[PDB]
């Protein structure tokens, strides 16, 4: 956690600086850690999306609806 | 659960349990401490306002949201109204062994059928092909067969053509009001990708060739396909149990050439003579001898019963036209002449059916009805038949009758200047005599639309009906009314606001002379109340059925005669104006309460 | 004239002579973006109307303050194109001026402590194109103006909703842009109530006692004060005289020594005139007359200092007496007559419960904070920032000035905050109009309702971040050091950021353009809705708001507007519109003058016509003098009738001012219903650019307006002339006229190929030009999609009949030739995307090669060895694009494939598949490939393949471009070298370089050395500078995702021609379905043996009154009825000067129309090239209301050798016979629809399912399955079935085991049967379990 902390105060003054969003080779190498390690906590760090979000523009569909069961069986493969 | 992208998707509720946990053991601490009871007090409403976000969240009061800015799921909400398990995944399901597609006309049919496109059926019915290519040996497992239909050899196709036969099918158009919206057919199919399908049942499903779109289902197993061929077929279904009148109307071009076919003019040849048999009838008509419409004195042959049901040869001569004889060429069996020598609009056609029902019944209807509709399009064909801009016919009294009602409404126009009629007077005057003036241009043109054919032919001036195609429309029934006629050629008499309430200028113009932008823009608002009103009865409509199917959901019968005593009296309705329903009609189908009799008493 | 005229020329009919030109489509969207983001000194929109707003920001209590200086946008990083490419953004960054300003508040004013300059990033903001369009993730995507509620205030009353009642209930409502509400009413018990935020009825004057009044000062501002006297024996008065007005008498009410009025009797209006005459105002009357007033105010005997009356209290007899004693002669009262006069809020004052300012302001607070205590500032504060803090109030000040209109102030500006006095004035005009004074308004009147444009919305959002962001600067300020502490640190830029991209990318606004057709783009940019936020909604609505006011006539069209419940919300927008710098419409009309038509014009909003007369434009004018007649249709405050001359005002300008442009278009559209226009309109969209572009003949004049305005097309800046051309691109070269002097001077265009939409659909623009030909300005240069010579064309035009043929066109269906689908003449073509992806995974990154094991190696044949296809291939379902390989775990087993392995022994790898392929059914070709990939990854062979490719394609294409410059440039080195003296001949042999170095002259050929050396310097900088670039702008990697490692993207196409089942349709809402072709034999045919296209139902014409199409129908046949006629003299070919008089004769026909034509003017060889052109037919512009009429065809099919009716003579061809009587025949106008038989056809078997509830899913390209409802059940079981549904229940969705076991049984020839229960009724019962129920089942 404190990591992500350190690391987004960081970013934000690169982005005053550079005008853009930083590299992460860049604010690595300042944060002095290698770029492994900064990307795994990129991959890391987002939250989950709430299953009844609406995908559908209106309350036509939710996002609940849209997904499959990959896990179970198929018939044709147990004859 | 994950997707692909690596994210994982989370059910609200699970945030509804958890901070429930943290609390409880949170609270365990301070009891482990002996704390205050103040933060007891507000961690126990705390916990009580929580379990009532769980069971209901927008019930008790503030409403939480979560991160979205947006509200979260109880667990009654899987279960209220139409989002909630019910009406959702226990009613209203989705389904396999099924597909949709366009629909479009197949005339050259036998209403028990019905177009296919090859690929929907062949996928559809694709293990009952697994499994008899096993029993034939060609594809000796599944694997080898499935290779073999991504193969499409002949053998494939000929299967397909032996499954399908006595395998049945069904149907279904979107919505569904009334029982007959899905029909049982039998299958026959086209190299194509659309549903070709038998015009006299649009009007059951109301569907037009325009963009619709209908669904296919399949009776799997042994029972489903015995009540499909047994009762939703459209044969055994032709009869609307809300009333009982045919569901097979035909609609407006078999009709328009079974009116243009039977029809008393005179003008082409072959009038005053003779015939033995429409046979020859027809074939001179093939040879360009005489017209369809030629009244002439011919042999018929014809056949009649109150026996035992035993018909009754007969054999007489009849005045009558040449396409009344080629139209006798099809009856079976048990009905005269006397049905055909009129010019045949609509409820004559119907009332055929309903002869061939009440005397003969179902085959010989059905046969007949089929008849009836090759026969139409073929003729109606022949016929050539157009619309141009002459067919239209403005009467040349349509400028001064407007100059007279126009002096007219200046006259109270200085009247009420004057201030002795009110505005409801002025009002009143000025609505009655420009509606007085539509009716008499209507006349006027009308009476220069029907019958002005002045067709010299072994005579010098016989008065008949007008060869216009727009005036057969009319009186045949197909399409047209009389003010809509009127609309085309006269002005349109007049419209409203849309408050109800209405204009005093009228409309002074039509089509073919062409509208002015004030007029045109005065009618957009009438057109779109129009349709937008038409946009939302069935809101009203589908929530009143639902209340009235889930009061009488249950009942049935159970029992053929209760032993009861008498009910109801029924007496006619004929006040108001002359008879409207008769004691003889309604009553038509019911039993009798008691031991009646006739005024002449003891009958 | 111009030049693309020349190449063809459109036929007028059109008589009404124009005085307006066609604006610019669009010009709305660019002018509400423009002044968003550009400059303003003073007149304040825009950015700096916030920044003002919302600085300077002072510390936390004083110490530290931010003041505001400036701004700068900054360039973009990239072009369109790339951004477009590489699914990004277009935008340009902003940087601003901040100064730090402390000042010793240890001091007084120590200001000069310490200040820091410093510029400051925060946020990118997107563009607008020239088109004005925005870009997003490479989707053009587009924003709609809104319509609303106007600010200011409000006033309108109920029809007695105590129905028991049935009485009238006013009410009134202020609307700020930003804050709080407040509502004004009257209950029907005669008492005034106000609520504020649709909080409780309260009622009114607790806001006067808030506001520091009191109820003597009440009583004295709204009342008008009926004044008593009494001389120590005898009551006398004061009497306004029209007071007794529609009153009776209560006792003899008589003049001083005289009688006037009775008791009991009318006082008539001559009573109430002679005591206006006879200028008496002491009456005398008995003392009980007083009983019933009440008292204007508490007046004591001040000698004691007790309350004698208390204000508001009604009168007596008792305290008469008391209060004569009291010295007092009088105390003056009120007026009252229920008549005019309402007391009503006497009556409610006597309700008042509170005297003190402090129990209001406490039951305020208490209303909008229950639950807590009472404490004043709290009240007080909250009290005055709801309506009188400038930042949580606010009116937009078009509330204002219509708020002063509305109150028939003179004044117009003000502040976005209260007074008292409006409150005041606002009730007053309240309770006039209960008494019966003014009217009420309306809403659906234009006056009253307002756009909201672009521009507004971003400042919201805009603002709204900078608040976001001062609340934590207010946190940071005071706090820390105060002298080190930079600006800058200060600021988090991501919440401006943040919500700008939100709301472009995540509103219900920004939608996808749609790129169907011009039309669709322009028509999608000029929508109004009335939906989102400060909005409706459907059930908020009804059908007084979807219907027609009078008002919209010249400012919007009342047809188009779609079918579904979206029906009278959305509103396309009129033609000539403007809107108002404040927001409102406007339309132009031509103005009379002494029944001269002043040729000038005006603008003129929705209120200022109301009071006007206006004309309209059949008025047939008499040639400059007055008009013909005297009377005339004019219209004024919303209805119609006939009007003199001298009386007029105005008159309108064009026939075409009310509607839309998809309703313009259309011809004949007076011979046409209302409701089928719309449909046609609304049908004209979803169409498709055919494989070609097939002109209409017939039209209007305002399709190149569109084609160009679209900018869909190229066009030329400058005049002059060709250079080079191509099938990919042109140069041009530009004259001296147009010719800046610094530059060059060579214009350029390159061209888009062929280009996936986002309805998947071709793009394309191609020349119609030609070499060595000259140009001038705003000439087109090229064609797009769905154009010809710059005229607008979607469908093509056809050969038709009208007649029944054996049932194939029973209901509004079509039939068809094969002579269409070989001549490939509405066949189209579908751009398809696909993609696959590598990632980083648990174990190992999914690689990509074409070395894979289980494969077809056939298939392999077809890729590289990087695993990819070459361009140009075909292909087809289940073969494969790219091959992709997963790292894989270790896998469980059973004995029997472990006993076949024990046979064999091979295995699998440890790496599976995962190779992308094509979809079931789909075929095409491939046309291009794209690869996006990280940087400081390695780029593989291909990568490094396509990667020089395009570096040596836009190389190249710099080469060209660069080249040609240069090359330009050196056109110096000729005329300069030569000069200096000459070595011509001598020069010239030799290598061109070496000539600096040869004889050498005076000084000024050393200034020539040194200006061609920096030429030479210059030559080099521009190589490097462009090259290295761009170069390296290409050689880097991409922004993209976590987890992600590079993808791959394909771009294939299909060639899509017609089957049955699909649509079409025509411009008369004459829609269309297919249900046969049949081959040219069975068809008709006519006499001279030229068979027909299409056939059609006539039936359909009276019952839809769709005329106008048959009408255009004859008229088609007449375009070539000359038309063919010109090709039999171009290859007779006998003489110019023929046809040339042929044809003047053709365009000088008609009777009285204002366009002309002279040819004596031109060569022969422009004759001779629009002859060429025209030999297909001779398109027609007939106008809307200004059209022709059938006299015209009629003359002109006399012309062409044809007959009067358009009816002719036909032969059936599958039996060669004759039919019974002619039939119209001609050519219309016809187009294809976006409703594809393939693109609605799907179909199912078995596949996946759900995981929650487990039952099949819905889709299509989800594999769907169909869904089944609850009326279809009620259907069944009305049948009496039961088995059907109870398969169709438990198996076909739910049930697991007989889903399963059934497959296998119906494989093993049994039709057998063997349900189970679902799913979904345990998960009922597990979900009720939850709640604490103890549901179960009970044995049999």
């Amino acid at each position: 956690i404190e990591t992500i902390n350190k690391l987004n105060r960081i970013s934000r003054q690169m982005l005053q600086e550079m005008g853009r969003e930083p590299t992460p080779e860049e604010l690595a190498e300042r944060m002095l850690m290698p770029e492994d390690k900064i990307r795994k906590v990129l991959k890391i760090a987002k939250e989950p999306i709430s299953m009844e979000t609406p995908i559908g523009d209106d309350e036509d569909s939710h996002l609940g609806d849209f997904i499959e069961d990959t896990t179970l069986e198929l018939p044709l493969d147990s004859a | 659960v994950p997707l692909d992208g690596g994210r994982f998707a989370t059910s609200d509720l699970n945030d509804l349990y958890r901070r429930v946990i943290n609390r409880n053991n949170r609270l365990k601490r301070l009891l482990d401490l002996a704390a205050p009871d103040i933060i007891v007090r507000n961690e126990k409403r705390m916990l009580q306002e929580a379990v009532d976000a769980l069971l209901d969240n927008g019930r008790r009061g503030r409403a939480i949201t979560g991160s979205n800015k947006r509200p979260l799921k109880s667990l009654a909400d899987m279960i209220k109204g139409k989002q909630g398990r019910f009406r959702q995944n226990l009613l209203g399901k989705r389904v396999d062994y099924s597909g949709r597609s366009v629909i479009t006309v197949g005339p050259y049919l036998r209403l028990h059928q019905c177009g296919l496109p090859k690929k929907m059926a062949l996928e559809l019915f694709k293990p009952f092909i697994y499994g008899k290519l096993e029993l034939r040996g060609l594809a000796t497992t599944i694997k080898a067969a499935k290779k073999m239909v991504e193969r499409e050899e002949a053998v494939v196709w000929d299967i397909l053509d032996e499954v399908i036969r006595e395998h049945p099918v069904l149907l279904n158009r979107a919505p569904t009001l009334h029982r007959l919206g899905i029909q049982a057919f039998e299958p026959v199919l086209i190299e194509g990708k659309a549903i070709q399908l038998h015009p006299l049942v649009c009007a059951a499903y109301n569907a037009d060739f325009d963009g619709d779109q209908m669904a296919v289902h399949v009776p799997l197993t042994l029972e489903a396909q015995l009540e499909a061929r047994a009762l939703m077929m459209s044969t055994n279904n032709i009869l609307s149990p809300a009333n009982g009148e045919p569901i097979i109307v035909p609609s407006q071009d078999v009709v328009l050439g079974l009116y243009y076919m039977t029809r008393d003019c005179v003008n082409a040849k072959g009038e005053g003579m003779v015939l033995t048999g429409p046979k020859e009838a027809e074939r001179l008509y093939r040879s360009g001898l005489a017209s369809l419409h030629a009244r002439v004195k011919v042999r018929i042959t014809e056949y009649e019963k109150d026996a035992n049901g035993e018909l009754v040869a007969k054999t007489s001569l009849k005045d009558t036209t040449v396409g009344r004889a080629i139209l006798w060429m099809i009856v079976p069996k048990g009905l005269p002449y006397s049905i055909v020598n009129q010019a045949l609009g609509k409820k004559a056609i119907s009332k055929m059916l309903n002869t061939c029902y009440r005397i003969l019944g179902l085959k010989p209807t059905v046969i007949f009805a089929d008849q009836i509709m090759y026969t139409g399009f073929a003729y109606a064909a022949r016929s050539g038949a157009s619309v141009g801009i002459d067919d239209m016919v403005i009467p040349e009294k349509k400028h001064e009758i407007i100059s007279e009602a126009e002096a007219e409404v200046a006259e109270i126009q200085e009247q009420f200047q004057s201030g002795l009629v009110t505005a409801g007077e002025r009002y009143n005057k000025v609505i009655d005599i420009w509606a007085a003036a539509n009716d008499r241009v209507s006349k006027a043109m009308m009476d220069n639309l029907q019958t002005e054919t002045v067709i010299n032919r072994d005579g010098q001036e016989e008065k008949q009906v007008s060869f216009n195609s727009i005036y057969m429309m009319a009186d045949s029934g197909a399409r047209g009314s009389a003010a809509q006629i009127r609309q085309l050629a006269g002005m349109r008499g007049l419209m409203a606001k849309p408050d109800g309430s209405i204009i005093e200028t009228p409309i002074t113009a039509n089509f073919r002379e062409g509208l002015n932008v004030l007029q045109y823009f005065i009618s957009t608002h009438g057109a779109r109340k129009g349709l937008a009103d038409t946009a939302l009865k069935t809101a009203n409509s589908g929530y009143l059925t639902r209340r009235l199917v889930d009061v009488a959901q249950d009942l049935v019968v159970t029992e053929d005669d209760c032993g009861t005593h008498e009910g109801i009296m029924m007496t006619p309705v004929i006040e108001g104006g002359d008879v409207k329903e008769p004691l003889r009609d309604r009553v038509l189908g019911r039993v009798t309460a008691e031991d009646v009799l006739k005024p002449g008493t003891a009958d | 004239y111009s030049y693309t005229e020349k190449k063809r020329i459109r036929k007028d009919f059109g008589k009404r002579p124009q005085v307006l030109d066609v604006p610019y489509l669009l010009s709305i969207q660019l002018d509400s973006f423009q002044k968003f983001i550009e400059q303003d000194p003073e007149g304040q929109y825009g950015l700096e109307a916030a920044f003002r707003s919302v600085f300077p920001i002072q510390s936390y209590s004083g110490n530290s303050e931010l003041q505001y200086v400036s701004y700068r946008l900054g360039e973009p990083v990239f072009d369109v194109q790339e951004c477009q490419i590489r699914g990004v953004t277009y935008s340009a960054p902003l940087r601003v001026k901040l100064r730090l300003v402390i000042y010793e508040r240890e001091a007084p004013e120590g200001t000069v402590k310490d200040i820091k300059e410093q510029e400051v990033y925060m946020g990118e903001i997107p563009l607008m194109t020239d088109n004005g369009t925005f870009v997003i993730n490479g989707t053009e995507r587009v924003i709609v103006s809104q319509l609303h509620r106007s600010p200011g205030v409000f006033f309108d009353s109920d029809k007695g909703k105590t129905h028991s009642s049935g009485k009238v209930l006013y009410n009134a409502r202020i609307i700020p842009y930003r804050g709080s509400w407040l509502d004004f009413e009257f209950d029907p018990k005669d008492n005034l109530f106000v609520r504020i935020d649709r909080r409780r009825k309260l009622p009114a004057t607790i806001i006067l006692r808030a506001l520091n009044y009191t109820t003597e000062q009440i009583l004295d501002l709204f009342f008008e004060k009926v004044i008593f006297e009494i001389r120590d024996n005898k009551l006398q008065m004061e009497l306004v005289p029209e007071r007794l007005r529609g009153e009776t008498a209560s006792f003899d009410i008589e003049a001083n020594g005289k009688v006037y009025v009775e008791k009991g009797r009318r006082i008539t209006a001559r009573h109430i005139r002679q005591l206006e005459k006879d200028d008496v105002k002491l009456i005398e009357v008995p003392v009980e007359y007083i009983a019933g007033k009440v008292v204007a105010k508490d007046y004591i005997d001040e000698s004691t200092g007790e309350l004698i009356c208390a204000a508001n209290m009604e009168l007596s007899l008792d305290l008469l007496a008391k209060l004569s004693q009291s010295g007092h002669k009088r105390i003056e009262t009120l007026f009252t007559n229920d008549l005019d006069h309402g007391p009503y809020i006497s009556e409610t004052l006597r309700v008042d419960p509170t005297n003190d300012r402090l129990s209001a302001l406490v039951e305020i607070y208490r209303m909008m904070r229950p639950g807590e205590p009472p404490t004043r500032e709290a009240a007080e504060s909250l009290f005055e920032n709801l309506f009188f803090s400038e930042d949580r109030y606010d009116l937009s000040a078009v509330g204002r000035m219509k708020f002063n209109r509305s109150l028939l102030r003179e004044e117009i500006e003000g502040s976005g905050i209260l007074s008292k006095d409006d409150i005041i004035d606002v009730m007053k005009k309240l309770i006039d109009i209960r008494n019966g004074k003014g009217e009420v308004d309306d809403i659906d009147h234009l006056g009253n309702r307002r756009i909201r444009s672009v521009g507004e919305m971003a400042e919201n959002q805009f603002r709204v971040g900078l608040v976001r962001v001062e609340r934590a600067v207010k946190e940071r300020l005071s706090l820390g050091d105060l002298d080190t502490l930079m600006p800058q640190d200060m600021i988090n830029a991501k919440p401006i950021s943040a919500a700008v991209k939100e709301f472009f990318g995540s509103s219900q606004l920004s939608q996808f353009m749609d790129q169907n057709n011009p039309l669709s783009e322009i028509t999608h940019k000029r929508r109004i809705s009335a939906l989102g936020p400060g909005g409706l909604t459907r059930e908020r609505a009804g059908f007084e708001v979807r219907d027609v006011h009078p008002t919209h006539y010249g400012r919007v069209c009342p047809i188009e507007t779609p079918e579904g419940p979206n029906i009278g919300l959305i509103n396309s927008l009129s033609v000539y519109a403007q809107t108002n710098e404040y927001g409102f419409l406007e339309t132009p009309y031509r103005k009379v003058t002494d029944g001269v038509v002043t040729d000038e014009i005006h603008y003129l909003s929705a209120i200022e016509e109301g009071n006007y007369v206006i004309a309209q434009a059949n008025s047939n004018l008499d040639e400059e003098g007055h008009f013909v007649e005297d009377l005339v249709t004019c219209r004024s405050k919303g209805e119609s009738s006939l009007f003199s001359r001298d009386q007029v005002d105005y008159m309108d300008v064009s026939t075409q001012q009310v509607v839309s442009v998809g309703a313009s278009l259309i011809p004949f559209l007076e011979h046409d219903d209302a409701n089928r226009a719309l449909m046609g309109a609304n049908m004209q969209r979803q169409a498709v650019p055919t494989l070609r572009a097939d002109k209409p003949l017939v039209g209007t004049g305002m399709e190149r307006a569109v084609a160009v305005d679209s900018g869909v097309t190229a066009v030329a800046k400058r005049g002059g002339v060709v250079q080079y051309v191509d099938a990919s691109r042109i140069v041009i070269k530009v004259n001296e006229d147009e010719m800046y002097p610094g530059e060059a001077g060579i214009d350029i265009y390159n061209l888009t190929k062929y280009t996936r939409s986002n309805q998947n659909t071709c793009i394309n623009q191609m020349p119609c030009v030609s070499l060595g030909e000259p140009v001038e300005r705003g000439d087109v240069l090229a064609d797009g999609p769905s154009t010809d010579l710059g005229e607008l064309a979607l469908g093509q035009n056809m050969r038709v009949a009208f007649m029944p043929w054996n049932g194939y066109n029973f209901e509004d269906s079509i039939l068809v030739s094969e002579r269409v689908v070989q001549e490939d003449r509405f066949t189209t073509i579908h751009i398809q995307e696909l993609a696959c992806v590598s990632r980083d995974t648990k174990l190992g990154p999914e690689e990509i090669t074409a070395d894979i094991p289980n494969v077809g190696e056939a298939a392999l044949s077809k890729l590289d060895e990087s695993g990819i296809v070459y361009i140009g291939a075909e292909v087809t379902g289940g073969d494969i694009l790219v091959g992709k390989v997963t790292p894989k775990g270790e896998t469980q087993l059973t004995p029997e494939e472990k006993l076949l392995r024990a046979i064999f022994g091979e295995k699998a790898s440890d790496v599976k598949d995962s190779s992308l392929r094509v979809p079931n059914g789909v075929s095409g070709t491939v046309i291009d490939v794209q690869v996006f990939t990280r940087d400081g990854v390695e780029k593989d062979k291909r990568a490094l393949e396509i990667e020089e490719m395009q570096l040596k394609q836009a190389k190249k294409d710099l080469s060209e471009e660069l080249q040609i410059l240069e090359a330009g440039l050196f056109s110096r080195i000729r005329a300069v070298l030569v000069a200096g003296g000459v070595e011509a001949e001598k020069l010239d042999k030799l290598p061109r370089d070496r000539w600096l170095e040869l004889g050498l002259t005076d000084e000024e050929k050393q200034n020539q050395l040194e200006q061609l050396a920096e030429q030479y310097d210059e030559l080099k900088h521009e190589f490097e500078k462009k090259l290295e670039a761009k170069r390296r702008k290409i050689t880097q990697g991409d922004d993209l995702a976590p987890g992600v490692l590079k993808i791959v993207k394909v771009y294939l196409a299909v060639k899509r021609r017609i089957q049955p089942g699909d649509k079409m349709a025509g411009r008369h809402g004459n829609k269309g379905v297919i249900s046969k072709i049949n081959p040219i034999e069975d068809m008709p045919y006519d006499e001279n043996g030229t068979p027909v296209d299409i056939v059609l139902n006539p039936l359909g014409v009276p019952s839809r009154m769709n005329i106008g199409q048959i009408l255009e129908t004859h008229l088609g046949m007449a375009a070539k009825g000359i038309g063919d006629k010109i090709n039999a003299m171009l290859k007779q070919q006998q003489e110019v000067a023929k046809l040339r008089e042929f044809i003047q004769r053709a365009y000088d026909l008609g009777a009285d129309v204002r366009q002309k034509v002279d040819l004596s003017t031109f060569s022969d060889e422009e004759v001779m090239r629009l002859a060429e052109n025209l030999r297909k037919g001779m398109p027609i512009a007939t106008p809307v209301f200004d059209g022709a009429k059938e006299a015209e065809i009629k003359e002109l099919l006399k012309l062409g050798d044809l007959p009067t009716s358009g009816q002719i003579r036909l032969y059936d061809g599958r039996t060669g016979e004759q039919f019974e009587r002619p039939v119209t025949v001609g050519y219309m106008y016809m187009l294809k629809l976006n409703h594809l038989v393939d693109d609605k056809m799907h179909a199912r078997s078995t596949g996946s399912y759900s995981l929650v509830t487990q039952q099949p899913l819905g889709g299509k390209a989800q594999f769907g399955g169909q869904r089944f409802g609850e009326m279809e059940v009620w259907a069944l079981e009305a049948y009496g079935a039961a088995y059907t549904l109870q398969e169709m229940l438990t198996v076909k969705s739910d049930d697991v085991n007989g889903r399963t076991k059934m497959y296998k049984n119906i494989v093993d020839g049994n039709h057998q049967m063997e349900p189970g229960m679902p799913e979904s009724f345990n998960v009922l019962l597990k979900e009720i379990r939850s709640l604490g129920i103890n549901i179960e089942l009970e044995d049999e």
